[PDB]
């Protein structure tokens, strides 16, 4: 029941460094690889020493030369540090292809050799951004082969959704566009998250003046290890990998579940807070506290998953489901009636040293598929609609092999995507 | 004379978890094993419930199941865990995510099997099975869904011994998952033609009870789950220990069950007060026969005088007059004869042992048959057609495998459930 | 009353390891030969396998075969080695190549002579030999090949020694060479002629009983070797311990042939399943029955109820009743009396001893034959035209000087044994 | 049980040096020749000095002086090293006669000397390559004397195949014909290695930018040794050099088998890479780890022999020959029904410090006799033509005493070897 973990690009990488450094938090794990203690994401050599199971991938030098230069890199095994010598421009043409073609096959075998090391992969977990080059080009590619050897394992992405405000490509729309198409094509479940959303809980629930990155991965690793290593750790109620694939997606395409998650308060607001099963849970179903820029008051809801941290007992939880039952405003769609799955365990919540959130007794993941996701769709849909209208930059990407049609093509598979979660969304 | 019991999910491994403590009290069985009991009798039935270990160590009889690693841990990491053995630890590893296509459909299959092997062993162990108990949710996956299968199995190669099972009713106030009614309707359209009687316990009411009546302000599973267990301990007491009448489970369900399809009960238990109202108390036959009869200490979510009573059962531990339980509980008839069906003359049944709970002087374990029940199916069927009408979620299912017509067919099945104790109603 | 076994190639040197370690187990013979048992019986018919080396330790009657160094080395170094005397280990140094015509046509014949001396040898020793032994594959080289060319040898020197053999048959799963079903036929073709028995076992099968029945994860050869070796010890264990019915393997050859050339036989073995299940279980002779009659536990790679039954065999270990075994292996033929033939009324024998295997109380060897081991026959053959007819690989054999026509008339006694199996069948 | 090792020209020879220093490395052997510990292929003198049952032999002195000047110089017995002046030219005139003809005597003593020394010959190995001089046209001198006075002794060589990537004689169809047909007069079994397959094999699977020579030795090497150490050291299921003549060769001509060798593996795909004795024989029977540019898919088989080392179980073994029969595309020929020997021994694997393949638990050689030879025959007659059509370079010959006849002759007699192959292809 291991895992391997998949960083491309900064985005993945730094994400990434936050992750395996939540994971030495959790195990007690030192950077030289020496811990005396997490077999799912470590594997052991002899010298007593572990090491993290995953691959970093950066076409570009630069960032993998930064974990080289950390304090993890002992940590690291140096076949899992590959890089190229060039980015992709930000652009899929070259991410997925043109110079991303010459290293993926590097990658998947050292991703075989991890795959043999483990005795029972259940799955693998991928982090990138939706609008980079290598973050998605190159991410579309490597899916593209995992699911011809592997297949059937879980293909769980974490992907960064563009924001409005931040936005560091013209044709982020575009390499977004081309990017989720494949994802539809590969992945298991998508997880994407605004980090504009992120940023107002920082700004108000851990009232930071200024977030940055390096605080935006950390909530963000930490709720990735409340929902894996959470389960590999034992609790009460283990929920596995897919169990979440069995509950989560009614149709093969509706594999687009959010995350929002609570406690997120700064030391001082908790002080003073001591939030119930129920309290966290009702954080969990506001809006403010959600991680992708959308509002969940609008869509409906089809399915949810609360994982639970720490001190919570069944029959809290069992009274939480009530109260958001009868107080909201979760209209669930009539293809499912009562879609509430729980999953409890007893590992207790953990702190980052030098961090930004309080110390808490419990903790409450949040995964969500509602209608509201067709939003965020509909943003990007138009985006696309004026570069391309106009054309712009568009040689950017046919000088590089791409063929028109090819954006139009993926455009209107985005389309139809909205349209099937409206669909199911009709009640029947 | 041997029962095998199977703990599946959380709340089996839970609620069980308070079982076995509550049946090691009754005979002086320490979390080791050891016997240090105060009476012959606490061994003279020790076998029903377990066998005997080298050096005077007993091991239950029951199998523990899951698909999630941490709760089977934690069950094991408690007092009792170290009287299990290794060999009834069956697990994998991922849950169901609440899915009874996974648990009963596909994954949880995976596991019955191994299951069933050891419940073959035990059943080999032991001289003569009386029967089966398991402990499940209606609503979750494997509690549901693998249970199910496990029924279906043991059933299959024990017809002639009782099946029979405790489990969580969902309820409107409690209801965790959106497809919680899907789960509950597919196990109910199965255990409703694979087992011989089931209990019908409820979150909610048990919550009303700790406040209500034991005045708990903050009502939590590790008692909720005693009060369960106390009236699972109930039912084979005389099983268990002497005592003047029915004894077995098979007279009970012979008395419990006036159609096959009707096989659904409502548990209930007194004394059942707070300890500062206790200092009041004198308990009588009256006295139990109170609080056995009303509502408000029903274990199950469901007023019994809202529908009529086909079938009445109460249990007494400890030394009672003949005459006064069955004068009593003849008055009970006597009194809310509006409440009963007219069919059956005589529906309060009795059974009598001489073995009191520890702690207490006398105890009285309620177990009903009544019409009132089909409000609990009601609320499940409603909410399941809201969601199957616009398949929200089911895709879920259908990833699995499952079919449209396979919920339509579970869901015709529970109509037919209402519409019998309709027809027995009136 | 004495037997002299003689283990050829890996397969027959790893079984036989196997087995040896067992026959001292069953006597109280340690690792450095010296007897520590518990009863006078384990003592009294030592000498079927044991000589009794000064200082009361034994060594046993058997000769250590093969063309690799290394092999016999490394089984010398195992416990049991040291049993072994030095006069025994008989080895070149150079395989052949999985080739019979090196092992029995050329190569294997120039160990083989220095084989037979060593066995007169151990005959002369003997006061009365009953028979011997051997164990080697149907698809090697040595274990086909040299092997076959010693037993064309000792039958000659002992006309009325029961010769019988234990032996791997190759299988559609498993084969390794290409030129393995080139080897079985030759051998075949021998055995046929020259034995008075064969057992036919087939890892397939093995595996799945390891995995099915023993809930194996990783079956290895250790303990494939091992169920093979229970089998092995079943068949002497009257011979070696008083007991009421059957003792003699001739007695066994007379009650199992009915016609010279057949002489297959089916190995299955009873209890056999893992621990699991084994506290569930309660052995009695109609459980022994039915884990013997079922397909499930043979050993051989065959189904009997796809064929009929001409004789069967069983052999009780551990006290039961004459009644309880006789009645019920009457009732196996009763209850499934379609699968055997109607020539024979009875067609089943039963041995009966009073010494249980150690861990045991009871226990039961299956010997069959039945008309459904052509299959087997069928596996190779088909496999061998289609080599021959191309004359793939042929030439490594051409080249040590065999003949197309002896692979020709190999194949054509093939064919006669599967026509006989159907003449019988029906 | 004993053998002679016979090197020459430095195709046999530098082959050679790797073989020795494997067989080195399989007893512990030290350069001086001290070692405690193989019998032979070793002598052993009074000193406790070992010393390699082998005869090196180059018409220029050169690469001899090369042995003598590394540390195995100290091995080797003066008297195995023998040297010429001049090389033959790559030319079989001078190889086999007018240079050649003056050293061989020697040559010849001193492998009585050594069939002397040994008391139970079983035969020897010769290592050559086709198209050079004295590697090949001596080596038909050698042959021609060697079977009049030892007969019956086995007689393997293993030839080096030219490639039509290689290609350092213009000559080498012209030399290759001569020796191909005196090969067939006095060899019981060839072994003809093509280098351009090996590179291949390094390229892929071991992952090498750039192979030399050392490398592919070495891969040679231990496959030699895993057909004769592995013989020398029991095993399981021993398998005789005679037994091999006795099962390989079906007609006195058919004397051509290949080999295929796995795991070849890199150390650093192997990790993660466990193979099943199945797993590796089914990469013996892929097209792409054959040692040999031909098709063994176009072939038909006739025999197949194949070897284990280490971690074997005879029954596993059972297994993968069935899934070989029925995976396969291993069209056998009707002359033959079942052709497949397995010889099983105990001995691991053994490792060359320094080396560029991974430590393996089991190893498997695959010997065989196939149609698809003819292809590589067919090959080199068409190169003879087009040299022989103009009559290029003949004059080389010719002035050294040959008879244009003879080219034309050995040609001939090539054809109709592929003739003979075609022939027993044929299934009747
Ligand atoms: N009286 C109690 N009810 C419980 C308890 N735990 C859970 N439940 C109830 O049971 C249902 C949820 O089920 P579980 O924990 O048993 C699910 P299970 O672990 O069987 O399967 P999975 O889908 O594989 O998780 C639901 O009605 C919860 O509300 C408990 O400890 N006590
Ligand atoms: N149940 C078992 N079968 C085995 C074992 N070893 C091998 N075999 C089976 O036996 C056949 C291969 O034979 P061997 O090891 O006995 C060959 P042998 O050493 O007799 O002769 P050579 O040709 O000289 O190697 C084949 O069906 C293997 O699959 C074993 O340990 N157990
Ligand atoms: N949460 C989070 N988002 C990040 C981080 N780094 C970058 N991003 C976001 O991811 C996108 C940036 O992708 P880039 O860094 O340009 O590119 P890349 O995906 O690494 O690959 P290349 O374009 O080839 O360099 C933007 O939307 C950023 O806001 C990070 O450390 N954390
Ligand atoms: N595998 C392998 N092939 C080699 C090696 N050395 C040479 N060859 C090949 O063998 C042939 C070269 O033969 P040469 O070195 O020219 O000649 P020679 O056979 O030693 O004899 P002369 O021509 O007289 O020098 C070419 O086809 C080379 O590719 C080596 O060390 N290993
Ligand atoms: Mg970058
Ligand atoms: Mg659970
Ligand atoms: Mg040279």
């Amino acid at each position: 029941r291991e895992c391997i973990s998949i960083h491309v690009g900064q985005a993945g990488v730094q994400i990434g460094n936050a992750c395996w450094e939540l994971y030495c938090l959790e195990h007690g794990i030192q950077p030289d690889g020496q811990m005396p203690s997490f077999n799912t994401f470590f594997s052991e050599t002899g010298a007593g020493k572990h090491v993290p199971r995953a691959v970093f991938v950066d076409l570009e030098p630069t960032v993998i030369d930064e974990v080289r230069t950390g304090t993890y890199r002992q940590l690291f095994h140096p076949e899992q540090l590959i890089t190229g010598k060039e980015d992709a421009a930000n652009n899929y043409a070259r991410g997925h292809y043109t110079i991303g073609k010459e290293i993926i096959d590097l990658v998947l075998d050292r991703i075989r050799k991890l795959a043999d090391q483990c005795t029972g992969l259940q799955g693998f977990s991928v982090f990138h951004s939706f609008g980079g080059g290598t973050g998605s080009g190159f991410t579309s590619l490597l899916m593209e082969r995992l699911s011809v050897d592997y297949g059937k394992k879980s293909k769980l992405e974490f992907s960064i959704y563009p924001a409005p405000q931040v936005s560091t490509a013209v044709v982020e729309p575009y390499n977004s566009i081309l990017t989720t198409h494949t994802t539809l094509e590969h992945s298991d479940c998508a997880f994407m998250v605004d980090n504009e959303a992120i940023y107002d809980i920082c700004r108000r629930n851990l009232d930071i003046e200024r977030p940055t990155y390096t605080n935006l991965n950390r909530l963000i690793g930490q709720i990735v290890s409340s929902i894996t290593a959470s389960l590999r750790f034992d609790g009460a109620l283990n929920v596995d990998l897919t169990e979440f694939q069995t509950n989560l997606v009614p149709y093969p395409r509706g594999h687009f579940p959010l995350a929002t998650y609570a406690p997120v308060i700064s030391a001082e607001k908790a002080y003073h807070e001591q939030l119930s099963v129920a309290e966290i849970t009702n954080a969990c179903f506001e809006p403010a506290n959600q991680m992708v820029k959308c509002d969940p008051r609008h869509g409906k809801y089809m399915a949810c998953c609360l994982l639970y941290r720490g001190d919570v007992v069944p029959k809290d939880v069992n009274a939480a489901i009530a109260t958001i039952k009868t107080k909201r405003t979760i209209q669930f769609v009539d293809w499912c009636p009562t879609g509430f799955k729980v999953g409890i365990n007893y590992e207790p919540p953990t702190v980052v040293p030098g961090g930004d959130l309080a110390k808490v007794q419990r903790a409450v993941c949040m995964l969500s598929n509602t209608t509201a996701i067709a939003e965020a769709w509909a943003r990007l849909d138009h985006k696309f609609d004026l570069m391309y209208a106009k054309r712009a930059f568009v040689h950017w990407y046919v000088g590089e092999g791409m063929e028109e049609g090819e954006f139009s093509e993926a455009r209107e598979d985005m389309a139809a995507l909205e349209k099937d979660y409206e669909e199911v969304g009709v009640d029947s | 004379r041997e029962i095998v019991h199977i703990q599946a999910g959380q709340c089996g491994n839970q609620i069980g978890a308070k079982f076995w403590e509550v049946i090691s009290d009754e005979h002086g069985i320490d979390p080791t094993g050891s016997y240090h009991g105060d009476s012959d009798l606490q061994l003279e039935r020790i076998n029903v419930y377990y066998n005997e270990a080298a050096g005077n160590k007993y091991v239950p009889r029951a199998i523990l199941v899951d698909l999630e690693p941490g709760t089977m841990d934690s069950v094991r990491s408690g007092p009792f865990g170290q009287i299990f053995r290794p060999d009834n630890f069956v697990f994998g590893q991922s849950g169901a995510g609440n899915n009874w296509a996974k648990g009963h459909y596909t994954e949880g299959a995976e596991l019955v099997d191994s299951v069933l092997d050891v419940v073959r062993k035990e059943s080999e162990s032991c001289d003569c099975l009386q029967g089966f108990q398991l402990t499940h949710s209606l609503g979750g996956g494997t509690g549901s869904g693998m249970g199910t299968l496990l029924i279906s199995k043991i059933r299959e190669e024990y017809p002639d011994r009782i099946m029979n099972t405790f489990s969580v009713v969902p309820s409107p106030k409690v209801s965790d998952t959106v497809v919680e009614p899907y789960n509950a309707t597919l196990s109910v359209h199965q255990l409703v033609e694979n087992t011989d009687e089931t209990y019908c316990i409820d979150n909610e009411a048990l919550y009303d009870i700790c406040f209500r009546t034991l005045k708990l302000t903050t009502p939590t599973y590790g008692d909720l789950n005693h009060l369960v267990s106390a009236t699972m301990s109930g039912v084979t007491t005389c099983l268990r220990f002497p005592g003047q009448l029915n004894a077995d489970l098979r007279k009970l369900a012979v008395n419990m069950v006036p159609f096959p399809r009707l096989h659904f009960f409502m548990p209930g238990f007194a004394p059942l007060t707070s300890r500062g109202s206790q200092q009041y108390r004198a308990l009588t036959v009256p006295e139990l026969t109170q609080q056995m009869f009303d509502a408000k200490n029903m274990m199950a979510a469901c007023d019994p005088r809202h529908g009529r009573y086909l079938t009445v059962a109460a249990v007494f531990r400890g030394r009672m007059s003949m005459k006064e339980v069955d004068e009593q509980m003849l008055n009970v008839q006597n009194k809310n004869s509006s409440y009963f069906v007219e069919w059956i003359p005589n529906n309060v049944k009795t059974a009598v042992c001489d073995i009191p709970p520890r702690g207490l002087k006398m105890s009285a374990t309620f177990i009903g048959n009544s019409t009132a029940i089909q409000e609990l199916f009601k609320r499940i069927s409603e909410q399941f057609t809201a969601m199957f009408r616009r398949k929200a979620f089911l895709h879920w299912y259908t990833g699995e495998g499952m079919d449209e017509m396979e919920f339509t067919e579970a869901e015709s099945n529970m109509n037919d459930l209402v519409s019998e104790y309709q027809q027995y109603q009136d």
